[PDB]
């Protein structure tokens, strides 16, 4: 007996002292110091300060730089938009709830928040995949005489959106569900309560297989092929210093992107998988945030990786930020 | 493929 169940929540603290209140009614200061709530607040503040600009600036720049509006860039835009759902849907909310010490918006708030929060994350995630697929297609030319254009880019994006809804929407309608997670200030997919009227158990498998293993296998194969396609092209062009560099640089970028994709979702997956194998074993309200911490903060490093290091976007940002040019 | 790499933001 480690949790306190409630009609709409799971407080990861034991009400044997009779102090646990609904995380929708009263501050959860008994499962974590008020200060740690502020630290939470602090971090949400950080993610908003950094996250908002980087992601907003991305869109903003695209509206102002013809060259950025190529269709091979849509998925990146998509990414930023997704990060923005994460900012306004997730971060700001939490910053706000965290400062009350509980989820002041109640069940439906939980649902809204959880939905937009997870929607964005999923979109972003699936973009990273879609992006991989596209580069694979474009660079490894696996298709006879195919040429990537606006329509693909569009589908590519639409797909992202679908996949996201394919995961965030079910909870809203009874396959799993959104409950206050961690310190009860943000809302998430219930992946740790065997709560059965919703079938969390299966859903989590669906999540784990479809929204983590598929992506991982696809992203791995794609960039694998790419880093092979480029490594090979260089071995066949050892005379061309650039091709050499390009190979070197693309490899480095892939290692970054992959390691980054892992840092972002491994935690969630790893934890989910553990919890799904080690039953009744309690997990603290803070430990339940570690995974969230890595995922949410991606809304900053993804744009750093996929946008700020992308040479064009960067030059554009610099130009814009410095009024004149470089 | 430098061209396609520069198209993908990769190079
Ligand atoms: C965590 O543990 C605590 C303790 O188990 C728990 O809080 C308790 O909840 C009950 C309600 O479910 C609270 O009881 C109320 O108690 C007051 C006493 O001041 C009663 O007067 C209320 O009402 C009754 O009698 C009326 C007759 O006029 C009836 O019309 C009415 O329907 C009621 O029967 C009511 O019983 C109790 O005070 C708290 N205890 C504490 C210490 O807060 C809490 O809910 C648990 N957390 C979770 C998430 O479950
Ligand atoms: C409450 O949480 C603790 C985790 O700290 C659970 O404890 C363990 O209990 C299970 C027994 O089924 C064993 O597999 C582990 O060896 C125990 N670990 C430790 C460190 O004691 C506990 O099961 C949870 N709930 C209850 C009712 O005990
Ligand atoms: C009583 C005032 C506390 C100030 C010391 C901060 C301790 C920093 O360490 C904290 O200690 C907590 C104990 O409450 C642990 O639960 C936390 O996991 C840990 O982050
Ligand atoms: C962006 C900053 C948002 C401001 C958040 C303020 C949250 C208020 O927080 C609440 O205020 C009550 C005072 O009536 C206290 O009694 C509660 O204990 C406290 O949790
Ligand atoms: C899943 C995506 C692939 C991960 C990165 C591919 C491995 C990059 O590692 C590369 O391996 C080469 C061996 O051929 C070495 O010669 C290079 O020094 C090294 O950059
Ligand atoms: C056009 O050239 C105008 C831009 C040049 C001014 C750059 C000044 C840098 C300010 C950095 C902001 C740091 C503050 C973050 C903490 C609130
Ligand atoms: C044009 O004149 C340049 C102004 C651009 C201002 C952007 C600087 C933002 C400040 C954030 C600090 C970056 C920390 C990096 C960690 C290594």
């Amino acid at each position: 007996m480690n949790g306190t169940e409630g009609p709409n929540f799971y407080v990861p603290f034991s009400n044997k002292t009779g102090v646990v209140r609904s995380p929708f009614e009263a501050p959860q200061y008994y499962l974590a110091e008020p200060w740690q709530f502020s630290m939470l607040a602090a971090y949400m503040f950080l993610l908003i300060m950094l996250g908002f600009p980087i992601n907003f600036l991305t869109l903003y720049v695209t509206v102002q730089h013809k060259k950025l509006r190529t269709p091979l860039n849509y998925i990146l835009l998509n990414l930023a938009v997704a990060d923005l759902f994460m900012v306004f849907g997730g971060f700001t909310t939490t910053l706000y709830t965290s400062l009350h010490g509980y989820f002041v918006f109640g069940p439906t708030g939980c649902n809204l928040e959880g939905f937009f929060a997870t929607l964005g994350g999923e979109i972003a995630l699936w973009s990273l995949v879609v992006l991989a697929i596209e580069r694979y297609v474009v660079v490894c030319k696996p298709m006879s005489n195919f040429r990537f254009g606006e329509n693909h880019a569009i589908m590519g994006v639409a797909f992202t959106w679908v996949m996201a809804l394919a995961c965030a929407a079910p909870p809203l309608v009874g396959w799993s569900r959104y409950i206050p997670e961690g310190m009860q200030c943000s809302c998430g997919i219930d992946y740790y309560t065997p709560h059965e009227e919703t079938n969390n158990e299966s859903f989590v498998i669906y999540m784990f297989v479809v929204h983590f293993i598929i992506p991982l296998i696809v992203i791995f194969f794609c960039y694998g092929q790419l880093v092979f396609t480029v490594k090979e092209a260089a071995a066949q062009q050892q005379e061309s210093a650039t091709t050499q560099k390009a190979e070197k640089e693309v490899t480095r970028m892939v290692i970054i992107m992959v390691i980054a994709f892992l840092i972002c979702w491994l935690p969630y997956a790893g934890v989910a998988f553990y919890i799904f194998t080690h039953q009744g074993s309690d997990f603290g309200p803070i430990f339940m945030t570690i995974p969230a911490f890595f995922a949410k903060t991606s809304a900053v490093y993804n744009p750093v990786i996929y946008i700020m290091m992308n040479k064009q976007f960067r030059n554009c940002m610099v130009t814009t930020l410095c009024c004149g040019k470089n | 493929i430098l061209e396609n790499l520069k198209d993908c933001g990769l190079f």
